[PDB]
């Protein structure tokens, strides 16, 4: 117990390494005792996707999940907090923490990364002391910062050929370009030479936030002030990528947040660099960070006024806080009364009166209507437009036609595929028609199978609510296997006696 | 409608419903699906079945354009209903000559408009659930049937004649199909046409949303019809001078309080009242009897009167007070500073009071007067005026 | 100290409050135009307090979000409790979350009414706090938690109703609070306890449904006439 | 289409012998692995289909020549075996070293011909 409390009072997110992962405390919590794992600290499920899951054997992702399930049945963790550690640093001392923060980076990347480790020690090794040695340990000062000019990684061919590059090797064109103005340090060789590693991203995002805050009044005029507002705008418009859009917003956001040089406001300090936030609000909306996007709008709404309002309900739409939809009117017609009302699932002012007016006055909403029904709980409603649907072949999904093909226990529906990551009702529904053969057959062992097969696939993807899934299988296991007392699925709530603010995402079907 | 339908032809997926009953066809002729066969003209039919029936010849007579072969298809159905003394064999009758007026007449096809017929009583009439049923909808089936291929509309008036579902609505709503849906469907289904059809700005586009706002706040989401109603009206609208449409939006803005008491009175009543003299007839006493009744609630206000009486209690104990220090005179200057403005205050009040009372008890007399309809408000006007 | 830094060029909150205390003795329409251009010259600044200057995006947003929640939670709570003064000294937004906390509740029950120049706004809305919860108006997270608010708040009229009734006849429960006292706060034989809990109940009655009920309270938490004659400074 | 199929076939017309070998092994594969159905799925309708195969087309191939879905392949009671352990079984296939000795002939027709492997490695390539 001590051992899972300490581990997690401070920072002990160095369990990244997924080659790592099933050597540290995923192998061992494993073999651990049950109930000594019951009383494990609550934290160790508490992120229970941060930890990497790249590398993991059949059995202990099985084990995982169980646990998983078990630990979401008991005081669920869904409820994170949300802020993390800040980006502003605090002239020449400007100047010394940006060089301060390039260095620990390059010693972190040092004691992470053999040929390669040894590239990066000879380039640290490249001679000047300007007091930025003393942030890092003097031993490393006295090894490798007299010293040896000839370099002990290479041998004219030890070399590495530069390949391998990142995905996100635009950043490393974007720093290649930029600090070929003033050379302080052939740092260059970092990523035009060092650039083997897919460090080919890595440390180039990391300082190039860095090296564009050097490069913006580094002198009294510079090209190269308007290549970097040039490359930013380049940047964040950009196609066959969301991950270079992605970049370009972090140095945008990283950029901003820094303090300006004798600068009147942090408004204008969010504006050192020439853009219009208008497009970068339009690319996150693109790139799915809508509070970003609305960040992005609410500060180019501070400087033009000029928001775009069909952007805003578009982001307005897809925002996750309940309380969204109703920030902008539309101007109602018989189009926003229907998609007002079908947000709110209501049975006043029907919003299933409105569809069945407009699937006959012809005024999405193949979709629209159908979960507007079983939202309503008119589960054989539902079933008869779904019905309906397959029969004019409108539909054409097998998405919302899965949703009602369990709730309304009709066996027949052939389940989606297996090995493709599948919607939530899909979900659902191969697990409960799997569970309806199997005890129309018998075979406890063919279910547990199926079981972990399915939910050894969905952990890859991240999505929301793999942990409900990890629930649902720990339930079915525990009220199939059992001779008697099948419960395990209310008593949670009568303690409760409430939702006990667990929002829509913990309780669900 | 459409849910039913949905369920009919999931029934008929079962192979449960036997597609050859009334419910079938009744869903049918409502949907306009002219492909599902006709039962039989030997056979005999029920009331939806003939409906039906009769509405697909209606269809494939005006896809090719005649006005004679239905006349015998109408002829050769009226033939044999009356032996068997059905009591909706009359209904049928009326049914077959409206449907016979709107083939013949190249202009105005409807006789007396029914909505005229529910407003002669000027109720609902009551006359008995097998008296009051299923015409209106198959009047709108029929005058959306003639414009179904427009080598049958062949013109733009009656495109423009396609548009009066507003008569049909303030018939069906206030309710010979004896339901409240169908009119908003019907609503949805006259808009859908206006944005489909012809220009978007005209008069009849605010009479449409006048109509659907009456049908959205009688189902009581107030709000919505608010708005409905406030974006066609409080707009630069062309020949803007709808004053049945502004008298009523400022009843349900005073009624769910959406908007100032003042503006209210000074954007939506005002502008009706100006608007007046064109439209001399019954809704001329509804508009200034309606607006009696919100001068009324206005001034019958429980919490707003009741601050009244203390606000005149509190003017005449300043006057008292202001009559026993006048008898500190820097404080008797402070206090009548104080009461001087509390005494313009009691004036504004006041003159507002004795304005909206009087307006209303003089609208109460006008609608009286105007129409003998609405004659009980006389003995309210009486509460209001001998008091 | 944020419009001192953020716009430099529009007048000081000292500069326009003075002219509005000015006018004291006169009409409405007076008010609201030197309301209206007071409002034109003083943008919203308040919206910056939360971008830039707290976090990254998501915490941002959850501190926006948490900010409108807090908000209209405590004006819905004020309302049905008649709480009287809003000044912004007496609203405390907490930096590591930014929900608002309301101190100094000694004036309640109508007793904001009471003061030389009433506070006839229910809660205070102004052009300020309403950009707090971003570029949106008082439209979204706010008008949607002060239904969810006032529908709770009136489930449970039966028990708040006996909490309320305790405090009557609690005699420390002063509900009646001296003019001059009343004064003096504005500046920084009835028993009243009946019709203070008559108003209770007619603030939580059904009569008007709860929608069009907030609707109205943000109406006049927002319209420019109300708010100009709330009081001198208050902003 | 796998519906239609299936009500198309064990229908004794469309349900005919002169299907290909392992078609009917994939097909139960397809429905007790990816589809991993059995209601109406396998073991029942798979099951149907079998047992109408094995009653109506029995003996009797459309084509004589190469043994076509015939008695006397050992890979008909190989397939026999693994649907009839694969109707709801731990481990369902159950199957592994069918022992084929090289009678399956994976390599086509002028395997001696492919043998062009040969010359795999190119001059100075890959």
């Amino acid at each position: 117990i001590e051992v899972s409390n300490k581990l997690f009072e401070r920072g002990h997110k160095r369990i990244a390494m997924n080659n790592y992962l099933c050597l540290y405390f995923w192998q061992v919590l494993d073999a651990c005792p049950r109930n000594v794992l019951h009383s494990l600290s609550l934290e160790i499920w508490k992120c229970y996707k941060a930890y990497d899951i790249t590398e993991f054997p059949d059995s202990l992702k099985l084990f995982f999940s169980d646990i998983m399930g078990w630990n979401f049945f008991k005081s669920p963790e869904i409820a994170d907090l949300n802020h993390y550690i800040p980006k502003t640093d605090p002239y020449e001392e400007s100047k010394l923490i940006i060089w301060k923060l390039i260095c620990q980076k390059a010693c972190s990347l040092l004691f992470k990364y053999i040929l390669l480790d040894s590239f990066i020690e000879d380039c640290i090794r490249m001679q000047e002391l300007r007091k930025f040695l003393n942030f890092p340990k003097d031993s490393i000062i006295y090894d490798s910062d007299t010293l040896v000019s000839e370099e002990g990684s290479f041998q004219w061919v030890k070399l590495q050929p530069t390949n391998f590059d990142s995905l996100s090797n635009w950043t490393k064109e974007e720093t290649l370009k930029l600090l070929n103005m003033m050379g302080k340090s052939s740092t260059h060789s970092l990523k035009l030479l060092s650039t083997y590693m897919v460090f080919s991203t890595s440390i180039i995002q990391y300082i190039i936030h860095l090296i564009l805050l050097e490069f913006d009044f580094n002198g009294n005029n510079k090209k190269q002030k308007e290549y970097v507002t040039q490359l930013i705008l380049s940047g964040l418009l950009n196609k066959n990528t969301n991950s270079i859009r992605k970049t370009c917003m972090n140095i945008l956001l990283y950029l901003r947040r820094q303090l300006g040089h004798h600068a009147l406001n942090p408004f204008e300090a969010n504006y050192w660099v020439p853009i219009n936030y208008s497009v970068a609000a339009s690319t996150a909306y693109d790139c799915h960070l809508y509070e970003q996007s609305l960040l992005f709008l609410t500060i180019h709404n501070t400087k033009t006024d000029e928001l775009d309002i069909t952007l805003l309900s578009d982001i307005l739409s897809q925002l996750p806080c309940p309380d969204a939809y109703y920030g902008i009117k539309r101007e109602t017609s018989f189009k926003n009364i229907l998609l007002k009302a079908v947000h709110e699932k209501r049975s006043p002012l029907a919003i299933s009166y409105l569809d069945a007016a407009n699937m006959y006055r012809s005024n999405g909403t193949k979709m629209m209507f159908s979960n507007t029904l079983n939202n309503a709980g008119f589960f054989s409603l539902n079933e008869f437009y779904i019905d309906s649907l397959k029969a004019n072949d409108a539909i054409d999904e097998c998405s919302e036609v899965y949703a009602s093909a369990w709730r309304m226990q009709k066996w027949d529906i052939p389940p989606l595929s297996l090995d493709n990551k599948t919607t939530k009702d899909c979900l659902v529904f191969e697990v409960l028609h799997a569970v309806h053969n199997y005890a129309i057959y018998g075979n406890y062992l063919h279910l547990e199978e199926y079981i972990n097969k399915k939910l050894l696939l969905i952990n890859p993807n991240e999505e929301p609510d793999s942990l409900l899934f990890y629930a649902l299988a720990y339930d079915l296991k525990f009220l199939i296997r059992c001779n008697q007392s099948q419960f395990n699925i209310l008593q949670l709530l009568k303690e409760n006696k409430q939702m006990s603010s667990q929002l829509h995402e913990c309780f669900q079907l | 409608f459409s849910l039913n339908e949905f369920y009919i032809d999931s029934l008929k997926a079962n192979d449960a419903i036997d597609e050859c009953s009334n419910e079938v066809y009744a869903s049918a002729w409502r949907m306009q699906k002219w492909d599902i066969p006709p039962l039989s003209l030997d056979n005999k039919t029920t009331k939806d079945c003939l409906v039906f029936e009769v509405l697909h010849a209606v269809h494939n007579y005006a896809i090719y354009g005649n006005y004679l072969h239905l006349e015998e298809y109408i002829n050769k159905k009226l033939l044999l209903i009356n032996p068997n003394e059905e009591p909706d064999s009359l209904l049928f009758y009326a049914l077959a000559y409206d449907l016979k007026f709107l083939i013949r007449c190249n202009q105005s096809q409807f006789n007396c408009d029914i909505l005229q017929l529910l407003k002669e009583n000027k109720q609902m009439s009551s006359q008995l659930h097998e008296c009051f049923q299923l015409l209106l909808e198959i009047r709108n089936v029929l005058l959306s049937l003639l414009q179904s291929h427009k080598q049958l509309d062949l013109s733009d008036d009656l495109a423009s004649f396609r548009k009066y579902y507003i008569l049909e609505l303030l018939k069906i709503s206030e309710l010979i199909v004896d339901n409240l849906q169908n009119a908003f469907s019907v609503a949805m289904l006259s808009d859908a046409l206006y944005r489909k059809f012809d220009l978007a700005d005209e008069n009849l586009k605010h009479d449409i949303d006048f109509l659907s706002s009456k049908i959205l706040w009688q189902r009581d989401e107030k709000i919505d019809a608010i708005g409905m109603l406030s974006e066609s009206l409080s707009k630069t609208n062309s020949s803007i001078f709808p004053s049945i449409s502004y008298a009523y939006l400022g009843n349900w803005l005073y009624t769910t309080k959406s908007e100032k008491t003042e503006l209210v009175s000074k954007n939506y009543f005002e502008k009706s009242l100006s608007h007046m003299s064109h439209l001399n007839a019954k809704e001329k006493a509804k508009i200034y009897c309606m607006f009696a009744q919100f001068c009324d609630n206005n001034y019958s206000s429980p919490d707003l009167t009741e601050d009244f009486k203390r606000m005149e209690k509190l003017y005449f104990e300043k006057k008292n007070d202001i009559q026993q220090l006048e008898r500190l005179k820097n404080h008797h200057s402070r206090e009548m500073s104080s009461f001087i403005i509390d005494e313009r205050e009691y004036l504004r009040m006041s003159t507002f009071r004795s304005k909206m009372l009087t307006q209303s008890i003089t609208h109460y007399l006008k609608c009286l007067s105007e129409s003998d309809e609405n004659d009980v408000l006389i003995s309210r006007c009486c509460t209001m005026w001998l008091s | 100290s944020a419009h001192k830094v953020y716009h430099p060029k529009e007048w000081s909150l000292s500069t326009c409050r003075k002219l509005i205390a000015e006018k004291q003795m006169e009409d409405l329409e007076t008010r609201l135009k030197v309301y209206d251009l007071v409002c034109r010259h003083y943008r919203p600044v308040f919206r910056h307090f939360f971008l830039e200057s707290y976090a990254d995006p998501v915490q941002w947003f959850t501190t926006q979000t948490n900010y409108a929640r807090s908000t209209a939670v405590a004006s819905v709570l004020g309302h049905v409790l008649g709480l009287g003064d809003r000044h912004g000294q007496n609203i405390l937004i907490d930096k590591t979350s930014g929900e608002v906390i309301h101190i100094d509740l000694g004036i309640a029950f109508e007793q904001g009414k009471k003061l030389p120049v009433p506070e006839c706004v229910p809660f205070r809305l102004t052009r300020d706090v309403v950009d707090g919860m971003g570029i949106t108006g008082v439209e979204g997270v706010f008008r949607r938690c002060m239904e969810f608010t006032l529908e709770t708040l009136r489930r449970e009229e039966d028990s708040l109703l006996s909490v309320l009734e305790v405090l009557r006849y609690d005699p420390l429960f002063s509900w009646l609070i001296s003019p001059l006292r009343r004064m003096k706060k504005q500046k920084m034989g009835e028993s009243e306890a009946e019709r203070a809990i008559l108003k209770v109940r007619q603030k939580l009655s059904s009569t008007l449904s709860v929608e069009a009920s907030v609707g109205e309270l943000i109406r006049i938490a927002q319209d420019p006439s109300y708010l100009a004659l709330m009081f001198c400074g208050w902003s | 289409i796998f519906p239609f199929i299936k009500q198309q076939f064990i229908l004794f017309n469309d349900y005919s012998p002169m299907l290909s070998y392992e078609a009917i092994d994939y097909w139960k594969s397809l429905y007790i692995l990816l589809n991993e159905n059995l209601f109406v799925g396998q073991s029942s309708f798979k099951s149907v289909f079998l047992k109408w195969l094995k009653w109506h087309l029995y003996h009797l191939f459309s084509k004589e020549g190469e043994l076509p879905f015939f008695s006397f392949t050992d890979s008909s009671i190989i397939i026999f075996d693994l649907l009839m352990m694969i109707f709801y079984r731990p481990l369902s296939l159950s199957y592994i070293t069918t022992e084929i000795r090289s009678p399956f002939e994976r390599n086509l027709f002028h395997l001696k011909e492919a043998w062009p492997v040969t010359l795999r490695f190119p001059y100075t390539t890959d």
